[PDB]
């Protein structure tokens, strides 16, 4: 009934994707030590 | 409605789960990799907690030259023995 | 810049031997200096007598010397003033006076060590800073 | 003519989830690339050699304290284009130099462009007056202001806000202390509309929600209400009497409450804007010459402007040294002023 | 589903507790349910604190609020405030967290097992909120339980080891009171005092015997007026004067309560006898004192006269007057002249601090107290920095006074708007215009203009 | 019709071209009196010595201020606490050296401004309106509290409540900055986040009903003749502003209902003036904003600064400088 790659899907997106690839980088720094 | 397919419809659907229980945690690994290997300190350029001072100067490599900015900070990126 | 073994060599008394702390000393001592002492020496100075800091100069013109891991050791056993004349445990926390300082009660002899000396390391990572007090914070 | 040129406006115009348009080619991308600069930097990037600070997660800075600092004073007010002669095409360097601030303020700059297009093109298409795109001028006189003609009047970008939470609770210190901000009249206008747009925003939205008529059963309110009703929800013959005896004066016409409620922010943030010109020429409120002359001549004159001067004298003097690296301020402890004991 | 919609009750899912007004076995559940909550926190909090406590580490230096008032009340503790049984803490502790169980269980049962309603139950536990003589009778029920509890803590100070008396001669102790002040004058002259600097109204108790002797006229009282309520039923003007419904009592209980949450925080903030400093740490005049009083004592030492050494503005570096003559410590802490604590006492005499007390009688546990009191000043950051606000990272610490007074305040304040809210709210539903006017009877269109 | 009763109709009357009221009864005799003194004392009185050092600070116009420097400056230090009425001096020189003017006006002040909000209360219940205006006018009222009554409570001295003048108020921020960082205080960026949302949302809810005015006059004269007082049709077509703003954002970022839309525009900066209350009455007891003084530190122990560091450069030459003369020892810890 529905299409799947619209250009509401690319904006969803372009800005979920790089939010969980920064989240993991950023839980992987509370584990850096000085 | 604009005729695209409801969120609600789509987030509670199997095939979407199937899918992003794959995707999500493969980029959120993806990123800490990114992290753990270091990848991200030589990228950026960001100091690591040894590479701030050299071991007994406590001055800053501050950038003083416009046009050979670029030669001073690989200047002080040496002078780090 | 890395906490070497050079930074973490202090001397141990007044006739030039030096001793070499390990890393988990240093981080014991600044644990239990924060414990102990930095309610009034928060950053090597002394807010209830501001005329008297940590800084090592001012260790090493004290009576008897203080700029060595004995001096500090003593001192925490049996603190005196600063030409030495006095003893001054009822006002200042030591292993003496723990009955009335309570929290040096479960302070025991390798406690001291690390205490000292982490007060010795210290101005040779933040120079100024230690026993500065605001003007370098 | 259905060319091509006719084709494109047809695709870029359909009714879908997110509207795009012909503004949305200027808007989508400069807006991405700020907000994704500004994550990007403020994750991964420090501002070492351009200010001797730690500003992102991965140095341990938390959200308070992450920037996109400014690059360092010497790059005067160069673009920094990756590409330029600075970085000369090395992404790494440019980071450290500060391109990314560049980078996040002009695409910054532009995409607020776009999206002032896109309440025009939008309001053309459904058929509505361009009141929303008139009042986001002001919001755009305030970057542009801020973030552009200030530093541009300075020596450098470097003197220009950071991008960061407590990068901007510094710049708000540092205008205290060296242009006496507060005393300023535009500022002070600024002021003004914020805090009494924030006032009109509260009394309209409470005397809307208690003058409700009852068009409805239930205790909560909400429900009886229709979009396409023709009537008033509320009473605006209960609310003028309220006000009118509550006050002295209230609104009588609904079509100038709302108008007032455009014109009280939009002004303020206006003429902030200009005092803000001022300042980046040094073109400051800074004193009552009057009380200078009676202040030098009678040391028992003393008042609340002589007070806080001496506030702002501390804030430069305690500040300079680490907030201008470039300058290599060495003040003997013995030069800086203080009160007594502290 | 018993008015569980919206459609049913009228309200809304976020007013959803508003459907309970009237269901008084469903909403005896809540309130139940609510009060294993409360238990449930102060049983647990206490086995944390427990848990988490160093005895030879003062209990303000340990993020401890609930240990700090149990220990007051005399179970624990001995000389000097010192820790010599932390089992009283663990005891106060277990027996709340398995207390908050049967409530729990009682709250669950009532709430979505029992009678929706009572009333067809029992007419003894079935209520009407109209009904003027049956509330005043609840009331009444729960004066008499009030006034036990008061008199529970009379013989705790009385017959069951006493109270920890901060005056105590000899560096504070545990004491049992033996002579409570029974003397109205003195009990009720409290509440007439001023609440400005100096007098502080009742936040000025100052001595155990004051204490326990207002217990025991509120214990008094409030079973006398608990069993006059149950007798009774509202005079005319007292039926005139009011709103009847269950949101109107909520509204006056909410104004009750944020006007006892302003009164802790004050408190909390000055009060050294029921809130001791050897537990709560000192209060803010106090630290302030404290500065004055150590430097006084260095600077002695040292050779300086104290009594006539002018500061930089012409008043004493040291000491001054009052505004009515005293002999207070000088600088800032001027303002802080109405503080007493039994460190700084023995050196007061008629006119004020005795500088020939100063000069000879200071002893080493008074600069001891002086310079704990002043590196523990109630000041410190909301991630517990303690110091100023320009201090450096060291020293992990809040006052609990601070905490105690700021989490009270924000919920007086916000428990102030809640009466507001409902009793506003009481007079327009009993009015009947809670929903909104009424278009065809609108009352504004029938009154003369203005102008 | 007994004389008592006739003076409480006339009191509650809803006739009264402005609303007396049982609240106003309180409310009128104490404006009037702080008004009164605040005009005389912005005038002519003499300095003040508000931090107890004889050191007098002149706030009138009298005395050489201008509109931006003028203030009633607040009551002396070595009062801190105490209750001053004028009789409590020995003469009217002596009640004003120490700042007495500043006592009367904020205590009958506050008195005024409480009863003005149980008036707007009273006068909702006359009128058959629903309550809660005064709930929205609790958000400036409790910040009143805060800077003229509760920070000097905590702090110990009215000499530390915000002074009555606008070069006064200035002073009295910037150093609240220097010893609680207000700025780093989360319900001081709530409280920002309050009257910068609430401008926005008057700018946009302005922005949205004159975009959307149906047409009812010619371009030669003013939209605003368009609506008629008392008129039963709304004036704006909201369906056709729904219509913009869902396509400026999406279809569902926008209000379509006007009755949760004018709750949102009420609760927003309210929540948010209320919340900065409650950081200026908690900081009123010292619990102060985040401290990240040296919390980044390199691997050897040295300290890498940050921004906050920075801030914290300011607030020591803001700390330093503050009341020059007035600190004897080296804590200034109220
Ligand atoms: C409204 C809605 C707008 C919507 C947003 C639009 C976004 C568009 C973005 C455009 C960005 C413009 C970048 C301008 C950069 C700049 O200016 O860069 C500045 C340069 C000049 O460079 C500066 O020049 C200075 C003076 O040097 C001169 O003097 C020196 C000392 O004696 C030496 O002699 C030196 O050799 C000599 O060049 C210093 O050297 C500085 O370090 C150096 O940065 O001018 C130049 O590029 C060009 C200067 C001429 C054009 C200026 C017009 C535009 C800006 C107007 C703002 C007014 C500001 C005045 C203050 C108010
Ligand atoms: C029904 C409503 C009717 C209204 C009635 C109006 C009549 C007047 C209202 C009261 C006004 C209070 C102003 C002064 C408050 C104050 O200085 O409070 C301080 C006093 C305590 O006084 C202090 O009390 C101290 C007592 O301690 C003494 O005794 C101690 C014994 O341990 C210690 O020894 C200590 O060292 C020693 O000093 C000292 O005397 C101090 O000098 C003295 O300042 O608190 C107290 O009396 C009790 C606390 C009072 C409540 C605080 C007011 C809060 C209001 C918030 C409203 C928010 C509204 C928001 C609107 C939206
Ligand atoms: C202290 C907090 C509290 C309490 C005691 C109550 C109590 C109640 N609510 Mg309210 N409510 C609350 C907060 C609370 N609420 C909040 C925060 C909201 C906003 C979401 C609401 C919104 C709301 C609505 C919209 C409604 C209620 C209703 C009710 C009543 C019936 C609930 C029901 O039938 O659920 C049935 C649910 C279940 C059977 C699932 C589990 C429920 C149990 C009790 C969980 C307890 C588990 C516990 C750990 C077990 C311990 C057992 C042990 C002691 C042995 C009940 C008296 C209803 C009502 O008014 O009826 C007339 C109703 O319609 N509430
Ligand atoms: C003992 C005190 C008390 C009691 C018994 C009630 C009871 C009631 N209130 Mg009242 N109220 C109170 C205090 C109280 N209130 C206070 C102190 C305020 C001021 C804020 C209010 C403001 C208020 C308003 C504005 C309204 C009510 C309403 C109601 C009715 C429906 C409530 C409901 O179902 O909420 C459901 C509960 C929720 C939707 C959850 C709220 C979630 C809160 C905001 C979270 C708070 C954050 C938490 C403290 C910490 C963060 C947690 C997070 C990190 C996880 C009910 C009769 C409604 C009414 O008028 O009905 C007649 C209504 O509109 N109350
Ligand atoms: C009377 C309330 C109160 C007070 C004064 C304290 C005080 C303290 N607690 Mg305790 N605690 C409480 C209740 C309280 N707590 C409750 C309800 C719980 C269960 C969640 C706990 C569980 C607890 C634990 C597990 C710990 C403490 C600890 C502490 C100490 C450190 C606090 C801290 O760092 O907070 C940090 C500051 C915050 C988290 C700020 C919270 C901001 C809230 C969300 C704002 C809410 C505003 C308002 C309520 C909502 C209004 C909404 C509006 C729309 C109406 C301090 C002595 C620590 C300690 O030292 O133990 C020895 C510790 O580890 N507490
Ligand atoms: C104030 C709280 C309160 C109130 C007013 C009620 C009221 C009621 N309960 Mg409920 N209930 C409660 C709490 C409460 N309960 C608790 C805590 C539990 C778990 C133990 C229950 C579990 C429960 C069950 C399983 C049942 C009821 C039932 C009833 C109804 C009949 C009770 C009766 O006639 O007993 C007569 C009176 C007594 C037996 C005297 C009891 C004396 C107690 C146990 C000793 C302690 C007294 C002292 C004041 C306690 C201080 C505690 C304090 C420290 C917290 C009545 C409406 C019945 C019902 O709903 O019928 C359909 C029913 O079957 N209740
Ligand atoms: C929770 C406790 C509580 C509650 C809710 C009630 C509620 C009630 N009482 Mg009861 N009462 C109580 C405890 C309580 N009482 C106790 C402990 C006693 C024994 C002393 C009494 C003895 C008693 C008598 C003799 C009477 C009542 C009456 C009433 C009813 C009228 C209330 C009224 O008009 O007050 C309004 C308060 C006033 C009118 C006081 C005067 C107004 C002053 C000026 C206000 C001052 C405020 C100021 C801020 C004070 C601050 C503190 C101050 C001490 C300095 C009401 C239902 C009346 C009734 O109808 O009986 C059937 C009545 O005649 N009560
Ligand atoms: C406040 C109650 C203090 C605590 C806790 C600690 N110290 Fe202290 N220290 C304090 C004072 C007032 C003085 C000066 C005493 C005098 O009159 O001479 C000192 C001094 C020292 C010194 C000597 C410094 C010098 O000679 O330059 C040392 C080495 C010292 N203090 C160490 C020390 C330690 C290790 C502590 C924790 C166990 C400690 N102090 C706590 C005040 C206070
Ligand atoms: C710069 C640059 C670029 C770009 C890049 C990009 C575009 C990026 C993007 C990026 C991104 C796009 C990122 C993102 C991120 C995100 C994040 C990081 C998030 C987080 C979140 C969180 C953390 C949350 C939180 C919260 C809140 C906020 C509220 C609610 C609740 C919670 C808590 C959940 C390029 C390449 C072109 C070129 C070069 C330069
Ligand atoms: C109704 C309702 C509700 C509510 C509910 C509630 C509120 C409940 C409560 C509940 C409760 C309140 C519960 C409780 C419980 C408890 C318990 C269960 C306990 C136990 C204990 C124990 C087991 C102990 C143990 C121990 C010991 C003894 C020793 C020490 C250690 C330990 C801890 C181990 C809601 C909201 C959800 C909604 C719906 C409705
Ligand atoms: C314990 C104690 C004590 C004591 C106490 C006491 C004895 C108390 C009492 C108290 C009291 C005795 C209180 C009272 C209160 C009251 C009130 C709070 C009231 C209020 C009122 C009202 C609120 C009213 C209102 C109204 C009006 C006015 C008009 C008409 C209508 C109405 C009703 C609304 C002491 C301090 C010694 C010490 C410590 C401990
Ligand atoms: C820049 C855009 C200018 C439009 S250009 C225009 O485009 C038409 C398509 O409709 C063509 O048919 C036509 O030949 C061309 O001149
Ligand atoms: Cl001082």
């Amino acid at each position: 009934s529905y299409p799947i790659f619209t250009v509401r899907w690319v904006a969803v997106h372009t800005l979920a994707v790089p939010t969980i690839f920064f989240l993991g980088a950023i839980a992987a720094m509370q584990f850096i030590q000085r | 409605t604009t005729g695209e397919r409801p969120f609600s419809d789509i987030i509670t659907s199997v095939r979407y789960w199937v899918i992003h229980s794959i995707t999500i945690p493969a980029l959120f690994i993806a990123g800490w990799l990114f992290v753990s290997t270091g990848l991200a300190y030589d990228v950026f350029g960001t100091p690591r907690p040894d590479s701030y001072y050299a071991q007994e100067q406590r001055s800053i490599p501050l950038v003083t030259d416009r046009f050979e900015a670029k030669q001073q900070v690989e200047t002080f990126l040496e002078q780090l023995k | 810049a890395e906490l070497t073994p050079e930074v973490l060599t202090v001397p141990l008394n007044s006739e030039g031997k030096t001793i070499t702390l390990t890393e988990k000393q240093y981080l014991e001592g600044k644990r239990l200096f924060q414990y102990a002492c930095a309610s009034c020496h928060v950053g090597g100075i002394t807010k209830t007598n501001p005329s008297l800091d940590l800084r090592t100069e001012t260790l090493a013109l004290a009576t008897p010397p203080r700029d060595n891991i004995e001096g500090l050791v003593d001192y925490m056993k049996n603190p005196t003033t600063y030409d030495g004349e006095q003893e001054i445990a009822e006002v200042h926390p030591s292993l003496r006076s723990a009955d009335i300082f309570p929290k040096m009660r479960n302070l025991t002899e390798k406690d001291l060590v690390a205490i000292a000396g982490h007060i010795l390391v210290e101005p040779k990572i933040l120079g100024d800073k230690w026993g500065g007090g605001k003007v370098y914070y | 003519e259905r060319g091509w040129f006719d084709i494109l406006d047809d695709w870029l115009k359909r009714d879908r989830f997110v509207f795009v348009g012909w503004s949305g080619i200027l808007l989508f991308p400069c807006a991405y690339l700020a907000l994704g600069g500004w994550l990007t930097g403020t994750t991964f990037v420090t501002s070492w050699y351009t200010h001797g600070l730690a500003s992102s997660y991965l140095e341990g800075c938390n959200f308070l304290t992450v920037a996109v600092s400014t690059p360092a004073n010497s790059m005067g007010h160069s673009l920094l284009l990756l590409w330029g002669p600075e970085a000369q095409g090395d992404f790494t360097r440019w980071c450290q130099l500060g391109g990314l601030w560049t980078f996040i303020a002009l695409h910054g700059a532009f995409g607020l462009i776009g999206f002032m297009l896109r309440q025009f093109e939008i309001a053309r298409l459904v058929g509505v007056r361009p009141y929303n795109a008139i009042a986001f001028s002001a919001p755009i006189a305030v970057f542009v202001s801020v973030f552009l003609i200030y530093p541009l009047g300075q020596s450098s970008w470097f003197f220009a806000p950071s991008f960061g939470v407590a990068a901007i609770f510094r710049f708000l210190l540092f205008f205290q202390g060296f242009h006496n901000w507060t005393l300023n009249p535009f500022h002070m206008m600024g002021v003004a509309g914020v805090l009494g747009g924030a006032l009109l925003c509260a009394i309209h939205g409470a005397t809307v929600e208690n003058t409700l008529f009852q068009d409805g059963e239930g205790a909560s309110t909400f429900r009886a209400f229709n979009p396409t009703q023709a009537e008033e929800t509320y009473s605006m013959v209960t609310a003028n009497r309220f006000w009118s005896q509550i006050f002295g004066i209230a609104f009588s016409n609904k079509r100038w409450l709302h108008f007032f409620m455009l014109f009280v922010p939009v002004t303020g943030l206006w003429m902030s804007a200009i005092g803000v010109v001022g300042l980046a020429l040094n073109l400051r409120s800074y004193d009552f010459i009057s009380q200078e002359i009676r202040a030098a001549e009678d040391p028992e004159f003393e008042t609340f402007y002589t007070k806080n001067l001496l506030l702002n004298e501390g804030i430069r003097a305690w500040m300079a040294p680490q907030d201008q690296p470039h300058e290599n301020f060495v003040f003997p402890e013995e030069v800086l002023p203080r009160g007594n004991a502290l | 589903a018993t008015n569980r919609d919206q459609e049913s009750s009228g309200f809304a899912w976020w007013a959803g507790n508003a459907r309970l007004i009237n269901l008084s076995g469903k909403l005896l559940g809540a309130h139940v349910a609510h009060a294993g909550l409360i238990v449930f926190w102060a049983g647990a909090m206490t086995l944390f604190e427990l848990a988490h406590f160093i005895p030879e580490k003062p209990m303000y230096e340990q993020g401890l609020i609930l240990i700090p008032h149990i220990a007051t009340l005399g179970w624990g503790v001995g000389p000097g405030g010192e820790v010599v049984d932390t089992f009283p803490f663990f005891v106060v502790g277990v027996v709340h967290l398995i207390s908050s169980a049967v409530l729990g269980f009682g709250g669950v049962y009532h709430a979505i097992r029992g009678p929706e309603t009572l009333e067809e139950y029992s007419s003894f536990f079935g209520y009407d909120w109209k009904d003027k003589n049956k509330m005043t009778t609840i009331l009444g029920f729960h004066l008499i339980v009030l006034g036990i509890g008061a008199l529970l803590l009379v013989a705790k100070a009385m017959f069951f080891g006493g109270l920890y008396d901060t005056w105590a001669p000899g560096g504070g102790d545990v004491r049992v009171i033996t002579n409570p002040t029974l003397d109205p004058r003195v009990i009720f002259g409290y509440l007439l005092k001023s609440p400005f600097g100096g007098e502080g109204w009742i936040v000025s108790v100052n001595n155990l015997e004051d204490v326990v002797g207002g217990h025991i006229w509120i214990g008094l009282i409030c079973i006398a007026g608990g069993i006059w309520h149950i007798l009774t039923t509202p005079f005319g003007w007292a039926r005139r004067a009011f709103i009847w419904s269950g949101e109107a009592y909520l509204s006056y209980s909410l104004g009750a309560l944020s006007m006892m949450g302003f009164i802790a925080t004050c408190f909390v903030w000055f009060n050294n006898t029921v809130y001791p400093s050897e537990f709560y740490g000192p209060t803010g005049p106090e630290a302030s004192q404290a500065q004055a009083m150590t430097f006084l004592i260095r600077d002695q030492k040292l050779g300086a006269n104290v009594g006539s050494a002018q500061g930089p503005t012409g008043l004493g570096k040291y000491l001054m007057r009052s505004p009515t003559g005293e002999i207070i410590f000088g600088g800032e802490t001027m303002r802080f002249w109405d503080f007493r604590g039994p460190w700084l006492e023995p050196l007061r005499g008629p006119n004020g601090l005795d500088l020939n007390k100063i000069k000879n009688d200071i002893q080493p546990w008074q600069e001891r107290r002086a310079a704990e009191y002043m590196t523990h000043a109630p000041l410190g950051s909301l991630n517990s920095v303690g110091g100023v606000a320009t201090e450096i990272n060291s020293v992990n610490f809040v006052s609990p006074r601070s905490w105690l007074a700021t989490s009270h305040f924000v919920l007086a304040f916000f428990f102030l708007v809640g009466h507001l809210w409902h009793a506003g709210r009481a007079r327009a539903a009993a009015a009947g215009f809670e929903k909104g006017i009424d278009r065809e009877s609108e009352p504004v269109l029938s009154m003369p203009s203005l102008d | 019709a007994n004389l008592w009763e006739r003076f409480c109709n006339w009191v509650t009357s809803t006739d009264n071209r402005l609303y007396v009221g049982w609240f106003g009864v309180i409310m009128i005799p104490t404006l009037l009196a702080a008004t009164i003194c605040f005009v005389i004392a912005f005038i002519a009185a003499p300095p003040v010595d508000i931090d107890g050092i004889r050191e007098p600070v002149s706030g009138s116009l009298l005395y050489g201020n201008n509109i931006i420097t003028g203030a009633v400056v607040p009551s002396s230090n070595a009062i801190g606490l105490h209750f001053y009425p004028i009789w409590e001096a020995a003469s009217l020189d002596e009640w004003l050296y120490n700042g007495g003017p500043y006592q009367l006006i904020i205590f009958h002040f506050l008195l005024g401004a409480s009863c003005y909000m149980g008036r707007q209360w009273e006068l909702s219940y006359r009128l058959g309106m629903r309550p809660w205006i005064c709930v929205a006018y609790s958000a400036p009222l409790a910040s009143a509290f805060a800077v003229f009554l509760i920070y000097p409570i905590g702090q110990g001295s009215f000499s530390d409540g915000m002074p009555l003048g606008i070069s006064g108020t200035f002073n009295f921020m910037i150093v609240f900055q220097a010893e609680h960082n207000i700025l780093m205080h989360p319900f001081h960026q709530l409280g920002v986040a309050g009257v910068f949302g609430g401008a926005l949302f008057c700018a946009m809810h302005g922005s949205l009903v004159t975009s959307s005015l149906i047409r009812e006059t010619t371009e030669t004269e003013s939209a605003n003749y368009g609506y008629k007082f008392g008129q039963e049709e709304e004036t704006y077509n909201i369906v056709a502003a729904h219509g913009y703003f869902g396509r400026l954002i999406f279809q569902y970022a926008s209000f379509n209902n006007s009755r949760s839309l004018h709750f949102f525009l009420a609760a927003w900066p309210v929540v948010g003036v209320w919340f900065a209350a409650l950081g200026i009455s908690t900081m009123a007891f010292n619990l102060n904003g985040f401290n990240f003084n040296h919390s980044v530190i390199d691997a050897k122990g040295n300290v890498i600064n940050t921004w906050a560091d920075i801030i914290n450069r300011a607030n020591l030459g803001m700390e330093v400088m503050h009341e020059r003369n007035a600190h004897n020892f080296p804590l200034d810890l109220a």
